[PDB]
């Protein structure tokens, strides 16, 4: 009865941080939800009852979160186990930690704690186990991801890939992560021994949903300098074999950035992830009680929509969201703890718990976090972020990009407000 | 107007007899479907010896003997008007040709190929848009493809174990382009300057990919010469117990002369104990009484007699011996 | 109660899963398995806490997915069962649960013989040299058609429903019992429905207006058939009748991943556009000609007495 | 020597006039790579025309017209011989090769009637080379004035007939509907255009990708969900393939479907046509002149089971996907022709606008 | 019409006679000796049988300017029944017998014949307290036909207007 899995929640993508400082990666919401519960519901969709969540940092936050989850309840089916250690600073370090601890049985699943997907692996998982058992126990990995656009907005310029594949075995002939490049070379230990017809494809994207067995565990007991999945799969290519699995049905990807986070939140609300839809309200409270309407818009509890306040496309709102009149909001998410003035236009913005905003704050393309305040006529420009009790007064026509949070040396304010020191 | 096509006189006549002088073979197969206006460009004393050919037409143009292959084009340019379905020497003609030329009609590119049954050509999963090439020797650099040419097309196929066919379905603007750029010869290697992505004639370049085999091009190619294509009508014997062969007109066929995948030429005196071949046997022959054969193309004026010995070694023209034991290496015969 | 909790979470986990397998026959037998077991699970000293039990259960499995609603009205039929058994003790404890078990057993005895009764109702309407048109299938639909074809001759012409197709499944399923079908594109109905003379569809659930939310593309063909005034026949049983009303609730049309209706391979097109498509349609109740229930043909507005004496219409709290 | 063409599989008895033809065979398996009768540029653009990339009616008419341009650009009539009747005696077997390569879409029938009109007009005792020159000049000025001047006049009417705050749907495909919508958009108007298509084709991905490269918001679905869009839209546009004599818009697969469900929720319809897109003959409904495309293309990529894969082994099995269909006159409200916003049943007035009478 | 169109195809014509006094049976016996396998029925059974008809002609005698048609009686109820099944309506009249006149501009363009053909003169005592009247000609609006056919080809219901105005000097309405 093969049903095993394991989770990880550690990255270090220092391009568009310090959002990972006090509300870290592992409790970053979409609309007052848990992304780890998105991964966790996906591994309920696997059919596996056993998982092992990896903490990165702020373990007491996981202690409070998973004590009020669905899975705190011992009556629940899909049990979640946990590791308690703050000494560890990579991807594969905790992997070889749990594998020297050696409580991992067989043919499991590793995935990162950001991934939202809805593909049932049991049409491809048992296919992997077929390739394992009937053929030599050597095809040790099958990473699995989705047929895509030749240029999609959720495949951004820092994580784009291109893969040479077999004609029909779907085994990897070549993989290369190609950030910071414009042209494409190819290694040649895969071409005349592959006398079957070579398939090179440019339309896929890499997402870390590795189903694998503890032969992989021994293959990174082998090279202690291995840290990531990238040098695993590139240590495959030096000679214990790998396939891929492309599909034509679903959407599975990740983010460590903010950019394809905005893309995947656009994918959630116009619902490229059905069955998994945020109005079935799979996590258990009444603090997410919103319905449907025209144009895929959603209205929670204590709505209070303003007179003439049109609210057209692809948004929702949570609890305690007082809305003023004559506002105009499209393709975005307002979360709970919200108050609105008048003419408060939002566009592709993010308004998490406790936020406030004054009237006339004409703001486009934001990303904004816990219990923040912003005053009248703050015109604000795309690709910026605000975090953790910001206060900005009147007549700031703030520029394009400005990370504004409590840290001096990287964020562009200090422990006081963000106009001037 | 489309109706121009010619075989190249070189590949890259006198010797390569599969069963005929080889240029006889593609001419009846291009004349198979139309082309009552056609040229046969020669290059030499082989220009006016075509009484056995029963033409509707020919244009026998001689040329210089020492040349390449675009020299023919720069020589023949004051006589052509339209589409050029140019052929060459060492190509099989064993396949449908109508679908490649109406593919040239169908998908509005200037060119087409036959790519049918150390070489890496790039075709799409649609299988009609070729992209680029790689070979066994020139691509000693690994292989590099460019960004936009692979960003406009998301997936690609590499047909690998497959030969060139030396086929070209090309129209007039490339040939007067070659008159302008008269520098680059070697039409087999003029297609790395293809420029799908970037202008004196938004431009497209395609090809076509039954799947039988092709001939090796060094000098002989007679492994394709053993061809049972669709022996017909001659003066026969009804005494030779032999099948999968061709009869010999104006020849001496009798009994005791077996030909297993062979033929009988003109004045082939095979009526005593001749042997089965798995090989070729041309005209003016007299080979029997144990004239064994294996891998042995017996050319014109053939002689192997009195318990002859030959195995895994071809023969040529000007042989007159009885006990000349041809060893299993293909030796000078 | 160990078994009740795991079985209700297994039921809601296949409810949030979605389609597959076919329809509400297997979903119906899952509901009555739940309901049978949850009277044999846990004690009660009155019926009121049992109502608290089953009301909490019904509200959770209804708020699981209000797309399909046979779960709800099977809860409502066991609610009329418990009401008529809570009457005829005073009309406190003993005979109740046995009565519940036997009454739901006769519910099984009815609902197993539904398609055979529709087959018995089949040979009254259609005859030779005719034509007939459908949209998708429940199994009742090809039951009706293949049993009609078991003695008689016709020529069925079928447009599917395709945001994703499943009418092809019925098309092949009665290609192989000798019917001579034509499968039609989902737009050229109006070209041929002038020549068709009867039209029969099979829905998924029918509601308290005497109305019907059906598979996709049913409203359009229904209005088209009204334009030629040719009669359109709902072959839905007495089993799907539900006290919902169309715009009382929140969007009984609800929606799927549009990769169902878009190939993902088109390029940078999809970012600005917010595509959407529902699972159902809505046909107004003026437009059905005649039901085909198990008991016989009934009026298109024969519905409120069906609810007043086939349910407990005070228990529309659900 | 005489071209023939066969049929493919099971066939509906109701369509004795127009047969079914499959897109998966050659048209040179009966005639050679040359042909002493048929012209190479003609079989070039006809084989272009047959496979199904030359899709739009305006585009296929200009393709056929430039094919005929290449015909009479070089055609030497041999002497001791008459010009006009021998030209039609050669070019109408060419029309037979056209209609047997792929059947008629009668705008090009109006084109070849125009060609007859022009070849019998210029005489034969006239010297014929400059007659060819003025003839090719006549036909190409004809086709550019028709196509682009009708497109500009319909755009000129269309500048005013779209409101603001409204929306609009489109169905079908042509270059003119794209010119209409983007040349409506880029002048300060603000309206999102939902786009609806059908199966087996989803043709209007063309119009959707043109419209999003014109930078206009959208939402996309199919006419068996067109029961959802009728609460939202405020006016409905359609395309048109051909214009039948009593005001029937002979048009794309689901046109009259959308017209019926449009004024089933009472949102008025609006179509677009032009000058030469009017025939002479008249009919009642679909079952006379309506082509069939590929049968087997009905397919879903779901799992491992193509649910019409084994089509050919069945014999008591049929299928249809009619594409080129009709509409009753009193639900199409009016056309936008170049002559103006003119109502439907008033269309066939243009038969005697010829002799100023 | 049917004599030409039956000689190369096969169809199934059904005919309800125009019977204040019948002559549609004379049509039936006239065309039935070429054998198209036709049926006749009573004039009051037409409504149910148009669920299984798909098209209907009307052979009229007088067509007027306003697109309406002034045919034999029984055509109005058959026209309304074909309206309530949406089968197309064609009228096979030539351009020849088109009139410019107008319906209630003409003072009762109807003409009644003797009611002997409806109440026969073997009636007994019933007659002298009951009015009885039957037209030969009824009136059916322009709204309901769809397809003319003529010498020059088919035309719209509205398009007979130009046929009037070009085929008649438009002030000879005074005869």
């Amino acid at each position: 009865p093969p049903l095993q899995a394991v989770l990880v929640a550690d990255s270090f993508d220092r391009r568009f941080f310090p959002i990972s400082k006090d509300q870290p990666r592992v409790l970053l919401p979409l609309a007052n939800v848990a992304l780890i519960d998105y991964t966790l519901e996906f591994l309920t969709a696997t059919g596996v009852q056993e998982t092992f969540v990896f903490c990165c940092w702020k373990a007491a936050q996981i202690k409070e979160h998973l004590l009020k989850s669905k899975w705190c309840r011992p009556t629940s089916l899909n049990v979640v186990r946990i590791i308690t250690s703050e000494l560890y600073r990579s991807l594969g370090d905790v992997l070889r930690d749990v594998d020297a601890k050696a409580l991992v049985r067989s043919d499991f699943l590793l995935v990162y704690g950001d991934v939202i997907s809805n593909i049932n692996i049991t049409r491809a998982l048992e296919e992997h186990r077929l390739r394992r058992k009937l053929e030599k126990n050597v095809s040790v990995m099958t990473m699995i991801f989705k047929e895509s656009s030749p240029s999609h907005p959720t495949r951004c310029h820092e994580d784009n890939v291109v893969v040479a594949v077999d004609s029909t075995t779907n085994r990897v002939l070549h993989f290369q992560k190609t950030q910071g490049l414009r042209r494409f070379a190819f290694p040649l230990s895969l071409f005349q021994g592959s006398s079957d017809g070579v398939e090179v494809r440019y339309d896929l994207l890499d997402c870390h949903i590795s189903i694998c067995s503890p032969q992989v565990a021994q293959l990174f007991t082998d090279n202690f300098d291995y840290q990531t999945r990238d040098d695993f799969v590139r240590g495959l290519l030096v000679n214990n074999q790998i396939h891929m699995h492309v599909t034509a049905k679903e959407y599975g990807a990740r983010v460590s950035n903010l950019h394809m986070y905005s893309a995947v939140c656009a994918d959630v609300i116009r619902r490229w992830v059905y069955p998994l839809t945020p109005e079935a309200n799979f996590t258990d409270s009444t603090t997410q009680s919103c319905t449907h309407s025209r144009h895929n818009i959603y209205r929670g509890p204590e709505v209070s929509l303003g007179h003439g306040s049109i609210l057209e496309e692809n948004v929702l709102l949570g609890s305690g969201t007082v809305i003023g009149s004559n506002c105009f909001i499209t393709n975005s998410v307002i979360g709970p703890g919200c108050h609105i003035g008048d003419n408060v236009v939002l566009d592709q913005t993010y308004l998490w718990q406790g936020v406030r905003v004054a009237a006339g704050a004409q703001i486009h393309q934001s990303l904004l976090c816990d219990n923040a305040e912003v005053k009248e006529r703050v015109t604000l420009k795309p690709r910026s972020v605000l975090t953790s009790q910001v206060v900005v007064g009147p007549n700031i026509t703030l520029p394009e990009g400005s990370v504004i949070s409590l840290h001096p040396p990287d964020a562009e304010e200090d422990e006081d407000d963000g106009e001037f020191s | 107007m489309e109706f121009q096509a010619v075989v190249m006189a070189v590949g890259g006549p006198l010797l390569p007899v599969g069963n005929k002088p080889l240029i006889w073979y593609p001419l009846n197969l291009l004349e198979r479907v139309g082309f009552e206006e056609v040229i046969v460009v020669t290059t030499k004393a082989l220009c006016a010896e075509f009484k056995m050919k029963m033409k509707p037409d020919i244009v026998c143009i001689p040329d210089d003997a020492d040349m390449g292959t675009a020299d023919s084009l720069r020589y023949i340019y004051p006589k052509l008007k339209t589409d050029v379905l140019v052929l060459s020497c060492d190509l099989i003609t064993d396949v449908a040709l109508h679908e490649v030329v109406d593919l040239f009609r169908a998908y509005d590119a200037s060119l087409a190929m036959l790519m049918r049954k150390r070489d890496f050509i790039g075709v799409d999963s649609t299988g009609k848009r070729l992209l680029f090439m790689a070979n066994e020797a020139d691509l000693d650099e690994e292989l590099v493809i460019k960004g936009s040419i692979l960003q406009k097309h998301p997936r690609i196929r590499f047909h690998t174990g497959l030969v060139d066919a030396h086929l070209y379905c090309l129209k007039k603007y490339i040939v007067d382009f070659l008159m302008e750029n008269g520098s680059i010869t070697s039409i087999r290697s003029e297609l790395i300057p293809y420029l799908v992505r970037k202008s004196s004639q938004s431009l497209d370049i395609y090809s076509f990919i039954t799947l039988n085999l092709a001939p090796y091009d060094a000098c002989w190619n007679a492994c394709r010469g053993d061809r049972w294509e669709d022996s017909s009508a001659q003066i026969v014997s009804k005494h030779l117990v032999g099948v999968d062969s061709l009869i010999g007109p104006e020849t001496q066929i009798g009994e005791k002369s077996s030909i297993k995948r062979s033929v009988i030429g003109s004045s082939c005196l095979i009526k005593d104990r001749v042997t089965i071949t798995n090989c070729l046997l041309m005209n003016s022959v007299t080979v029997e009484e144990g004239s064994n054969i294996q891998g042995s193309v017996i050319c014109n004026n053939a002689v192997i007699e009195k318990g002859a010995d030959i195995k895994d070694c071809l023969i040529g023209s000007g042989q007159r011996i009885e006990a000349k034991a041809k060893r299993v290496n293909e030796v000078i015969v | 109660g160990s078994e009740l909790s795991e079985r209700i979470e297994s039921f809601v986990e296949t409810l949030k899963r979605g389609g597959g397998p076919r329809s509400s026959e297997e979903m119906a037998r899952e509901t009555l398995g739940l309901l049978r077991q949850i009277i044999t699970d846990h004690r009660w000293s009155n019926a009121g806490e049992l109502m608290e039990l089953i009301r909490r259960e019904g509200r959770r499995m209804t708020a699981a997915q209000p797309s399909e609603t046979t779960v709800g009205n099977m809860v409502r039929r066991v609610l009329k069962i418990i009401r008529e058994e809570y009457g005829r003790l005073h009309g406190h404890y003993a005979q109740l649960q046995s009565n519940i078990i036997e009454a739901i057993n006769e519910l099984l005895v009815e609902l197993e013989g539904t398609m055979e009764n529709i087959a018995a109702q089949a040979l009254e309407h259609i005859h030779s040299n005719e034509v007939i048109m459908t949209i998708g299938f429940s199994r009742t639909v090809e039951a009706f058609l293949k049993e009609a074809a078991r003695k008689r001759k016709f020529h069925v012409i079928v447009a599917e429903c395709a945001p994703f197709c499943q009418g092809h499944e019925m098309a092949v399923n009665l290609s192989k019992a000798g019917i001579e079908t034509t499968v039609m594109t989902d737009a050229a109905i109006f070209a041929v429905m002038s020549r068709v003379n009867k039209v029969i569809i099979g829905t998924k659930t029918i509601l308290a207006n005497g109305a019907l939310r059906a598979v996709t593309g049913t409203h359009t063909l229904a209005l088209a058939a009204k334009h030629h005034s040719t009669p359109l026949i709902v072959c839905a049983p007495m089993f799907k009748l539900s006290p919902q009303f169309p715009n009382e609730e929140d969007s009984f049309h609800k929606f799927v991943a549009p990769e169902e209706v878009l190939p993902f391979t088109e390029g940078d097109i999809l970012e600005k556009v917010s595509v959407h498509c529902p699972v159902f349609d809505y046909v107004p109740p003026e437009l059905i000609t005649l039901f085909i229930s198990n008991i016989g043909g009934n009026a298109p507005s024969y519905i409120y007495r069906l609810m007043s004496e086939l349910y407990h219409p005070d228990d529309h709290v659900l | 020597q005489v071209p023939t063409r066969k049929d493919y599989g099971s066939k509906v008895s109701l369509f004795s006039h127009l047969p079914q033809y499959s897109r998966q065979n050659s048209l040179t398996q009966f005639m050679s790579i040359p042909s002493s009768v048929i012209h190479p540029a003609m079989v070039r653009l006809g084989l272009q025309y047959s496979q199904g990339l030359v899709s739009g009616s305006n585009a296929r008419c200009i393709a056929l017209l430039r094919a005929l341009q290449q015909v009479i650009q070089d055609y030497t009539t041999p002497p001791n011989e008459e010009l006009s009747r021998d030209l039609v005696n050669k070019l109408k077997p060419y029309m037979s090769f056209l209609t047997q390569c792929r059947p008629l879409s009668a705008s090009m029938h109006n084109a070849i009637k125009f060609l007859n009109k022009e070849i019998t007009s210029v005489g034969s005792s006239k010297r014929e080379e400059e007659a060819k020159s003025e003839l090719r000049a006549a036909i190409d000025r004809y086709v550019q004035e028709k196509i682009v001047l009708a497109a500009q006049a319909i755009s000129r009417f269309a500048y005013q007939k779209i409101s603001n705050g409204d929306v609009i749907l489109v169905y079908g495909c042509s270059s003119l509907v794209s010119r209409i919508l983007q040349e409506a958009w880029t002048e300060g108007r603000r309206f999102r255009v939902v786009v609806v298509d059908s199966r087996p084709w989803l043709e209007g991905r063309h119009t959707l990708r043109s419209l999003v490269h014109a930078g206009v918001p959208a939402s996309y679905l199919l006419i068996p969900a067109a029961s959802y869009v009728l609460p939202e839209v405020s006016k409905v546009l359609l395309g048109a393939h051909a214009l039948l004599a009593n005001g029937s818009v002979m048009s794309r697969v689901g046109t009259a479907q959308l017209a019926l469900v449009a004024r089933a929720h009472n949102v008025p319809v609006l179509v677009c046509c032009e000058t030469y897109k009017f025939c002479e003959r008249v009919q009642t409904d679909a079952f006379v002149s309506n082509e069939l495309d590929d049968p087997d293309d009905l397919q879903c990529k779901r799992g491992e089971h193509v649910a019409l894969a084994n089509w050919q082994n069945h014999a008591s099995l049929r299928l249809l996907n009619l594409v080129y269909d009709v509409t009753p006159p009193e639900l199409v409200d009016l056309v936008i022709t170049e002559l103006g916003m003119i109502p439907c049943s008033s269309v066939p007035v243009v038969l005697r606008v010829k002799s100023s009478d």
